[PDB]
RNA sequence: UAUACCUCUGCUUC
RNA sequence: AGUAGUAACAAGAG
């Protein structure tokens, strides 16, 4: 399971 | 943090990430209203590149002709069509001393097709330009309406079905002093009727004989039509593209397919090979010259592209290809291939609708037909225009029409301009200097690869391609092409890098639902998916992922969402009450609310097909109903593998005519097809086969009724009363 | 029907206007009036057809009873219109009606459904009944190739095929009789009875039909299979960088494993030969080979087909080996004699000078074209004897013919009229042989001629013929018709006999690398080692930078150490053997110049450090040989230029990056700090180095048989890649 | 002849070729820097970054459009019932009491209890709809004799400069949120392990960019174009509002049903494909115009009540404008899910070839990164005059963008600009390369490029992101250049 | 002709000329070739059999 | 002029 | 107005 992240959020 | 899709290009390659730079998500240009503007654009630039040849009026057409070849040679970049005979010649020359005995080959080949090449052949032409109406037509009709015509004028080529005889009147119809043809014309008339006043008007059509003189029927003859390019991409500025009409088709038809038999042999001529076999030659021919020179020899690669290549090109120079690419062959075949560019080197182009005046005051509009063009002050017109329109008149005819001998169309000789590319590609040196040159033609754009000891003489080795091809009338594009060390290159946008890189935005747009119907598309959309992953370079996720966008657009075109989703429609109430009826689900298709069961290794089969056994026996025998009436009379570019059932249906006809003066063709049509549909029932393999024979058509259906009504009576089906009946009828007949 | 036929034909030539059509049109004109119509060639069928899916009645009807089974309305649906179509002139419907039809129409006869579209349902079983293997991650070299894409039910040119729909469709008007009927009468008397009691139009018959008759032919790129049920699942065996292991149910041809067998077996010596020992690795190697589903040791055995490279394995593991040579059509089988070839220019008859390979010594055969079979016995370019059966006259006289063109006669030599240099449709040159083969197949009598006749043979069983295949007294010059019808192997892959003479050369078999018919597999570690020149150059760079750790440290202690590793086998199996030591010295000599000396590129150690497995050889100086580029077997691309960067290799100090065949590769964190501005003529040339910059005085840019013939300590100028000239000294 | 004639062909023809050094590479465009001009106004057919949705949970299955808009502005009524106009900001050339009564004429029409959508053919519909503005055609005898009528001069785009809320635009879109909003329908059940791979490759890339800004903007203007295509060919003669409809899923997974405005449809008796049907756009927003008036000069903005949006309270704004569209863009509008393939298939590429290297399925270590590897990280983007590193999550999303916003200023200008510049780009690469690129008449390169920056947002703001990666290409140059030498 | 022969062939059941006849005899179901000689009738009967 | 707040048309070329 | 961009639509026809 993928859950994106970034450095803005 | 400002981010920049740009600096992909520090990590990636161009060519390695080329499919992100072609916007093929977006809307590509269309064109709006006229295309005269740029078709006298074209009128004015291709004389221009040639006003300093030789003028002299045609003592046939009237007109105002303008020749390039074998003059003065140019002093400057500027467009060139001034080639010289004598280098043409040569080039070919030396084009038959490397590859004997294709010419004369080439030359019987397509002599040999001739010979067996019907009339029938000219109904693939798509939009042809027919010159009794004066307006663009099918092809099946724009020869039908020529055949009528030519009947008329006692010339009965076509009765006997080869193409030479109908080429034969062609040219014999230019003698002929009056040319008579039909037009129909409305009548009134009462027929019976119930309605208070027992009668009713119907205006039955009627055809009436109409004449042109002489003069006139060779300039339509040697007309063409224009019209603007829509949907052209990567380009900012619209141009226009020509059509032609149906005397020339036939005699272009014989030079093109001599000079594909020509440059299929040929392995520098990118034409007509596959784009997937274009790889095949290019990477082997970039193979040749890589390997060539070890000692410092500096191979370079030109990413080249011609300007005004239709406009510099001349017939006078395609006449004498033929003339030498027919050494060998008798004369009544060098006089068939001569005509083709006989007749271009005196063509006529048509200027399409016109001009559109206004007021913005009174808010009205007007189009000003090209006869009536200069029926205004040329004050009136805007700045352009006026310029245009100035330096339009020298070439401009009465009738409204322009005259333009020197320069091609867009798309007419491509196979043998294809050649005159590759015979300069065939010299490869001049003056025996340190270099050697070669590559790969293909219209406008060429490839070209330049080998030699130092860079400096690489640059004269094309400077001297560059006038080389001034000799013969192409025109390399300063501006456009551009040139580097051997390595990476581009061609007809194809990218090289040490290997030709995948480009998959050029390939995007065709994803979409195709609009033949709900069953074919649906195949189509998945062998699109399939080529792709083979020859465009797309993994399994991204096809995995078009299979699911592509039945999300083929729901929602062909409103056949999920029988168990609760989408609203009509269709879908419909589609509700088969998922509740239906016990195989899994069985349905698509269109009818089914479940999508394609994945990446079952492409390549058709839906029916692979949900046959899942489907119950009252839906297969619905769906495959063999008599149902949604799918029409079919008859035997890319096809594909579907199974002909209920979704395989036809839309309907566009009913614009209804209203206009063309009605005519609708009773002229279904005249023909309750024709064909009997004469269908009559011979069954017509529809798969193309019956030949020059007899009657009616004898033929009569002579086999009678064998079919004697053999039944004979072998115990008929009794006596419908034999006898039989005999009776076909008696009277 | 006939009355109806002839009702409707009365009714319509009440008409004066299909009258005077019907006598008017020809019968080939026919094929103008058909497609007559208003219609217009739609140029934007993507948008036109989402426009017409919005409105109410975009489809067309046929007029008929079927269509007034469909109702006006259904439930407050407008189901259809009264409107009449102007192409059909039936009723215009929406989409609802087609879901309508399906779930409450008439319920059709189905029966024959599966016969009709077999050629689909092949697929599917194709498909259901496979087994999928592996999936694999790596470099694939992909070869554009045309191939089939669909297996066909028996392969005929178009008008060949469209007779033979003629005959089962359509019997009564085929027309003129032609030789395919008798030919396929098997093959239409299956397709009659398949298809006699299917309701399916004709015209949808004759397509399917078509389909499983006619070939389509294109251009794809692919890799090891190339049999028709593995192009059609194409899309899922391979792509550029992985390969998928795949199964295809049903039947498979015997054909097909003789063409992948061959290829199998030359891959399999092809490696084995530079490793010493060659016999343990083609014994290990092709114990775990797999054809598709068979292993190697099967095929071999089973399969009576082989060739050199064949037989040569069929001794290393076991059982007899088949000296069976084909000759286009010819089938032949060794019975004595080992004949070898020699390139010798013949003049032919026609006038013209050709480079032929001629079968020197004595040989016999036992030969076999078709149905016709013999014996036959030849010398350097003489037929000595025929010794063949009665059979028919086709095959009879293509095996003569055969015998004449595969014996290298002087007579069949000079019997050539014309011309004989001619290409195949595509347009690609046939080989020499082969094109003597092609055309006296087709124009013989310039053979029977130029041969010869003499006495028939006067024993009872035996009998002569003549040129037109009967019995005669004079029969042709060496032609009889007769009435009656242990080995080991070296270390160095050769086959001896018993009595000591050498029988197949592991020197023998050929080179072309050509592509397999099925799917080629190696059950073992290390399946890259039988690979294509880039699969192995890309796989053994990628070995060196896994391991450069301990491969550049090692350098510095172990001397010749790392030269000789299990992983560059491999890659010496791809370099020329007239090279490979030259390689090799070469290579050494410049690592040992950036070893022994504080001059290191860890860029170049790379890239030359696989080259130097293979034995080196010097000079006669004791110099190696010098070079700019190290070749490759298999097209002009595959090679490693030293100065330049090449398309198999190069580097690009900016970002570090280093890019082999495509991929690409971070050197940053491995590299030296004093490599900025460290010239590369310090490892270009074995004892060479950079002493200043490009001097005028001393000339030109000297070329490799200048700079090994300079003598030591005496500069000169060389240019590194375009525009970088250096000043250099041995 | 061909030697004899090139002698006496004159010097002067020739091709004039040059090699191409990095400082003959002049910025492209040079007077979009030029303050001069007027800054680049926002042209798109609807909202992207400024959008706002009003939320509605629901089953999660579809119901009819109008009753989706009642039900949403039933939950959100206090915009709904604002009958006050506060007007913000204001277009040139338009009409305040129209639009507003308009908007009222939208929200009654939709919030009342009957079935039909359709909207009276009043006088600020006709206004806003453009009735009867075509003009009347008439004899060409007639235009020949009347000497007022001329050919018009043709409107030629503007010169604009380079404006800030692309690049804002760009930032935004590009970002991650916590709301899916794809609808990709199911597939067959996987088997070959080609298979396996893809369906676990999907997880890592389709997500990436389903969760992100630009995935909810695109499924806005399909599902909007997709039920527009369908009333400008049923409902021809009627006016008829048509909500801005999208259907989203949070991480929670609960079925949002979100509405961006409402849009009001003209006639639309569309004969040729190029034919217009006027829209006009009541778009929500929570954007202050006055902060970039020069983004909005074809908008007029009033301001409708205030919502809690994250915590605080924030102002509801009401952007509208008359727009148009036709059927071929409309067709495209369908057809604009495929900015996933281009933008997948790019990256795909790159871990195919990252697990040719390394044998194994490399997806997820360009993600995340593993035991053995790092993550793949990409030049994303500037930061006060200087790279940053980008994840390659964002390295697929900043290209899925550019393949939208290829589409939403998809034109003439653009596909000019994209083809004329590859050329530019192209040479570039060589020189990267040090392939030694001859050019014959780079004056024709650039005058062939620059034509086409007009009036194009997207080319306007790539010509100033050309320059600035063409900027920092030369400070690499620097190492190249002196290498060896 | 062909129709007529192939149908008249196929119908009664019999193999198909490989030749275009000129006649057919339906009570004897037998196809007939007509020749017009100038000199003697067998020579050209036995060409025709061959 | 009238029928015509009617009728036909949405790629059908003048 | 607006769409749009070197010329059109913003309904046409009887």
């Amino acid at each position: 399971s993928y859950s994106p992240t970034s450095p803005s959020y | 943090m400002n981010i920049n899709p740009y600096f992909l290009f520090i990590d990636v390659p161009i060519q390695a990430a080329i499919s992100t730079t072609f916007p093929y998500t977006g809307v590509p240009p269309y064109s709006h209203g006229t295309g005269t503007g740029y078709t006298i654009d074209t009128v004015i630039r291709t004389h221009e590149y040639s006003n300093k040849g030789k003028q002299y009026i045609s003592d046939v057409t009237g007109c105002t002709m303008v020749d390039p070849t074998n003059g003065p040679l140019p002093e400057d970049n500027e467009p060139s069509a001034y080639a010289q005979l004598d280098c043409v010649l040569e080039a070919l020359d030396r084009m038959d001393e490397e590859h004997p005995g294709l010419f004369q080959a080439a030359s019987q080949n397509a002599m040999e097709t001739l010979m067996v090449t019907t009339v029938d052949k000219l109904t693939q032409g798509r939009q042809t330009f027919d010159w009794t109406v004066c307006r663009n037509q099918p092809a099946a009709t724009a020869l039908n309406t020529t055949i009528t015509s030519f009947r008329l004028n006692d010339l009965n080529g076509a009765d006997k079905g080869g193409l030479i005889p109908f080429c034969q009147d062609i040219i014999d119809s230019l003698d002929r002093p009056e040319m008579t043809f039909f037009s129909v014309k409305n009548i009134k008339k009462k027929l019976p009727a119930k309605n208070r006043k027992g009668f009713l008007i119907k205006r039955i059509p009627m055809k009436v004989k109409d004449k042109i003189t002489k003069v006139e029927y060779i300039k339509r003859a040697l007309s063409l039509n224009t019209m603007t390019k829509d949907a052209e991409r990567g380009k900012l500025k619209r141009r226009a593209i020509a059509t032609a009409g149906i005397q020339i088709r036939g005699f272009v038809l014989v030079v093109e397919n001599l000079a594909k038999n020509i440059c299929e042999n040929l392995e520098q001529s990118g034409l007509p090979v596959g784009g997937n076999e274009k790889k095949a030659k290019l990477s082997n021919a970039v193979a040749k010259m890589l390997s060539n020179c070890p000692p410092g020899g500096i191979s370079m690669t030109v990413t080249g592209d011609n300007t005004k290549w239709n406009e510099c090109l001349n017939p006078r120079i395609f006449l004498a290809m033929t003339e030498r690419i027919t050494r060998d062959s008798p004369i009544w075949f060098r006089d068939f291939c001569s005509i083709a560019p006989v007749l271009f080197s005196n063509k006529i182009a048509r200027l399409g609708k016109g001009f559109m005046i206004t007021s913005k005051t009174k808010r009205l509009k007007a189009q000003i037909p090209c006869p009536d063009l200069f029926s205004i002050p040329l004050e009136r017109y805007n700045e352009e225009t006026r310029a245009k329109l100035k330096k339009l008149k020298p070439f401009f005819n009465e009738e409204g029409t322009a005259s333009l001998s020197p320069g091609m169309m867009m798309g007419m000789f491509n196979m043998l301009s294809t050649v005159l590319g590759v015979a300069a590609l065939g010299i490869k040196n001049i003056g025996n200097k340190e270099y050697l040159w070669d590559g790969l033609q293909s219209s406008d754009d060429f490839a070209l690869f330049v080998n030699a000891k130092d860079e400096e003489t690489c640059m004269e080795g094309i400077n001297d391609f560059y006038r080389t091809c001034k000799l013969l009338g192409i025109n390399m594009s300063k501006k456009k092409s551009y040139c580097n060390e051997t390595g990476m290159f581009e061609f007809t946008s194809m990218f090289y890098r040490d290997g030709f890189v995948s480009n998959f935005a050029m390939e995007l747009p065709s994803f979409g639902v195709a609009g033949v119907n709900e069953s074919a598309d649906m195949a189509i959309g998945m062998t699109i998916i399939k080529n792709n992953m083979i020859n465009n370079g797309m993994g399994p996720a991204t096809a995995q992922t078009a299979i699911q966008l592509f039945i999300a657009d083929y729901r929602y075109t062909y409103k056949c969402h999920r029988g168990d989703s609760k989408v609203e429609g009509k269709r879908m109430k419909i589609i509700k009450e088969l998922w509740e009826n239906t016990k195989g689900r899994d069985g349905l298709l698509v269109a009818d609310g089914g479940p999508n069961i394609y994945n990446l290794r079952n492409l390549h089969i058709p839906e029916i097909v692979l949900k046959y056994n899942l489907m119950d026996p009252e839906y297969k025998g619905r769906l495959l109903h063999p008599q149902n009436p949604f799918v029409g009379h079919l008859s035997i570019k890319m096809d594909y593998d579907a199974v002909s059932g209920t979704h395989s249906w036809r839309t309907k006809r566009n009913r614009s005519i209804l209203n206009t003066d063309q009605r005519n063709m609708i009773l002229e049509e279904q005249c023909y097809a309750k024709c064909c549909n009997l004469f269908e029932a009559c011979f069954n393999s017509a529809s798969y086969r193309k019956p030949v024979g020059q007899h009657s058509m009616l004898e033929a259906m009569a002579h086999r009724l009678r064998m079919d009504a004697r053999l039944d009576y004979e072998s115990g089906r008929m009794s006596k009363d419908d034999f006898e009946k039989a005999m009776a009828h076909l008696g009277e007949i | 029907m006939t009355l109806a036929k002839i009702e409707l034909l009365k009714q319509l030539l009440r008409d004066n206007e299909a009258k005077t059509v019907l006598k008017q049109t020809t019968v080939d004109q026919y094929n103008i009036i058909r497609k007559f119509n208003t219609s217009r060639i739609e140029k934007n069928p993507s948008l036109r057809m989402k426009w017409a899916m919005c409105s109410n009645f975009p489809l067309a009807l046929t007029k008929g009873d079927m269509a007034n089974r469909i109702p006006l309305e259904y439930k407050g649906i407008q189901l259809k219109t009264n409107a009449e179509d102007i192409g059909t002139k039936g009723q215009m419907c929406s989409i609802a009606a087609v879901t309508w039809w399906n779930t409450y129409g008439p319920i059709g006869d189905t029966e024959g459904f599966e016969r009709v579209y077999e050629s689909f349902f092949l697929r599917k079983m194709r498909l259901d009944n496979a087994t999928w293997g592996r999936i694999t991650f790596g470099p694939v070299e992909r070869v554009r190739k045309r191939v089939l894409l669909n297996p066909l039910t028996k392969e005929m040119p178009p008008d060949e095929a469209s007779n033979v729909i003629m005959e089962i469709l359509f019997p009564k008007e085929a027309g003129i009789p032609r030789e395919s009927t008798w030919i396929h009468r098997e093959l239409i008397k299956e397709k009659r009875e398949k298809l006699k009691g299917t309701m399916i139009t004709p015209i949808v018959l004759a397509y399917m039909l078509e389909r499983e008759l006619v070939a389509r032919r294109r251009f794809l790129p692919v890799a090891g299979a190339t049999s028709a049920e593995f192009i059609e699942m194409l899309h899922c065996l391979q792509g550029e960088n992985w390969r998928q292991i795949y199964h295809p149910g049903g039947n498979k041809l015997t054909e097909s494993r003789s063409q992948s067998m061959i290829v199998a077996c030359r891959k399999i010596i092809r490696r084995s030969i530079v490793a010493s020992n060659p016999l343990e690795l083609a014994v290990e190697i092709a114990n775990k080979t797999v054809i598709d589903t068979e292993p190697l040791k099967s095929c071999l055995a089973a399969i009576d087909g082989g060739d050199v490279a064949c037989d040569i394995i069929r001794a290393a593991l076991g059982l007899k080996i088949r000296q069976r040579q084909r000759f286009g059509r010819l089938e032949l089988k060794r019975i004595s004699g080992r004949g070898f070839k020699n390139d010798e220019e013949i003049l032919i008859g026609n006038g013209t000078i050709q480079k032929i390979g001629i079968w020197d010594g004595e040989e016999e055969f036992h030969v076999r074209c078709g149905e016709c079979r013999g014996i036959l016995k030849k010398s350097k370019m003489k037929l000595e004897k025929l010794l063949i059966n009665s059979a028919k006259k086709e095959d009879m006289r293509d095996l003569i013919i055969l015998c004449m063109v595969f014996s290298q006669d002087t007579r069949m030599f000079q019997g050539v009229r014309g011309e004989i240099n001619f290409l195949n449709r595509a347009g690609q040159l046939l080989s020499p042989m082969y094109q003597l083969q092609r055309y006296f197949l087709n124009r013989s009598n310039d053979l029977f001629d130029q041969w010869g006749y003499e006495e028939s043979p006067k024993a009872s069983e035996l009998h002569g013929i003549n040129e037109s295949m009967n019995a005669s007294d004079y029969t042709l010059k060496g032609v009889v018709v007769t009435r009656n019808v242990k080995v080991s192997i070296t270390k160095n892959l050769s086959l001896i006999k018993r009595t000591g003479e050498v029988i197949m050369g592991a020197n023998d078999v050929s080179e072309l690398e050509s592509q397999a018919q099925l799917m080629i597999t190696y059950d073992t570690p290390k399946m890259w080692e039988m690979g294509t020149t880039k699969e192995l150059v890309q796989n053994t760079y990628q070995w060196v930078l896994k391991n450069l750790v301990t491969l550049k440290a090692q350098f510095l202690l172990g001397k010749e150490d790392m030269f000789q590793w299990d992983a560059f086998e491999a890659f010496e199996s791809i370099i020329p053997q007239k090279m490979a030591g030259q390689y090799s010295g070469f290579a050494r000599a410049v690592l040992k110049q950036m070893r022994d000396q504080e001059v290191m590129k860890t860029d170049q150690f790379i890239k030359l450090l696989p080259f130097c497995f293979s034995p080196p050889k010097l000079r006669s100086n004791g110099e190696p040989y010098q070079f700019l580029k190290l070749v490759l077997k298999g097209g002009g691309e595959n090679f490693i230029e030293v100065r330049k960067g090449s398309p198999l290799f190069s580097y690009n100090p900016q970002t570090e990056v280093l890019t082999i065949c495509g991929r690409m590769m971070s050197l940053k964190g491995k590299i030296e700090d004093e490599e900025r501005n460290r010239s590369m003529g310090n490892a270009v040339l074995a004892g060479f180095l950079v002493s200043g910059k490009y001097d005028p005085d001393l000339g030109d840019f000297k070329t490799i048989e200048e700079l090994e013939k300079l003598k030591p300590g005496e500069k000169a100028n060389i240019l590194l890649y375009q525009g970088k000239p250096v000043k250099v000294v041995k | 002849a061909i030697e004899r004639n090139l002698a006496r062909m004159s010097p002067l023809v020739s091709v004039t070729p040059k090699k191409l050094t990095w400082e003959d590479l002049r910025p492209i465009g040079p007077h979009i820097y030029n303050h001069e001009l007027p800054e680049v106004p926002y042209n798109a057919f609807l909202l992207m970054s400024d959008e706002l949705g009003l939320a509605n949970m629901t089953e999660g299955k579809s119901k009819k459009p109008k009753t989706l808009a009642k039900e949403c502005l039933e939950k959100y009524s206090t915009l709904r019932d604002q009958t006050d106009p506060i007007l913000i900001m204001k277009s040139e050339k338009a009409n305040e009491n129209f639009l507003w009564k308009l908007w009222r004429d939208c929200v009654n029409t939709i919030s009342n209890e009957e079935m039909s959508n359709e909207l009276q053919k009043t006088n600020y519909a006709k206004w806003a709809t453009g009735d009867g503005l075509t003009y009347q055609k008439i004899m060409k005898e007639v235009a020949i004799d009347d000497e007022t009528m001329c050919q018009e001069e043709p409107k030629i785009p503007n010169k604009c400069r380079v404006a800030a809320w692309v690049q804002t635009e760009m930032n935004l879109l590009s970002t991650l949120t916590s709301k899916r909003a794809l609808d990709l329908p199911e597939i067959g059940p996987d088997v070959a392990p080609v298979e396996h791979v893809g369906s676990e490759r999907r997880k890592y890339f389709v997500n990436e960019i389903n969760y992100c800004k630009a995935s909810t903007v695109m499924m806005k203007y399909v599902l909007f174009h997709t039920s527009l295509l369908n009333e400008s060919n049923a409902s021809m003669g009627k006016y008829k509002v048509i909500p801005i409809t999208n259907r989203v899923v949070n991480e929670k997974g609960e079925s949002f049903d979100m509405l961006y405005g409402l849009a009001v449809k003209g006639q639309s008796h569309l004969r040729g494909d190029t034919d217009v049907v006027t829209v006009v756009t009541f778009e929500f927003s929570s954007t202050d115009p006055r902060v970039d008036s020069g983004k909005w000069p074809k908008y007029t903005v009033f301001r409708i009540g205030s919502l809690f949006v994250s915590g605080r309270e924030k102002s509801v704004y009401l952007y509208c404008r008359v727009n148009g569209t036709n059927k071929i863009q409309m067709k495209w509008g369908m057809e604009a899910r495929r900015c996933l393939l281009q933008s997948m298939q790019q990256m795909e590429a790159i871990v195919e070839q990252e697990s040719s290297i390394q044998g194994y399925d490399m997806t997820k270590a360009c993600f995340k990164g593993d035991r053995v590897n790092s993550p793949k990280t990409f030049s994303i983007g500037t930061q006060e005059g200087k790279l940053v590193k980008g994840s390659f999550g964002k390295a697929l999303r900043v290209i899925f963008t550019k393949c939208l916003m290829h589409y939403v200023f998809g034109n003439a200008q653009l596909e000019g600009f994209s083809a004329e510049s590859r050329r530019l780009l192209l040479l570039i690469q060589a020189l990267k390369d040090r392939k030694g690129p001859w050019v014959f008449d780079l004056e024709g390169m650039y005058s062939g490029i620059e034509e086409c920056i007009s009036n194009n947002p997207w080319v306007i703001q790539s010509a100033y992101w050309f320059n600035e990666w063409l900027g920092f290409e030369k400070e690499g140059s620097k190492v190249l250049e002196s290498v060896d030498e | 002709a062909w129709m007529v022969q192939r149908s008249l062939a196929q119908e009664h059941g019999i193999e198909t000329p490989k030749y275009l006849a000129d006649l057919f005899d339906y009570k004897t179901k037998r196809f007939i070739e007509v020749g017009i000689t100038k000199g003697l009738a067998d020579d050209y009967f036995w060409k025709k059999k061959e």
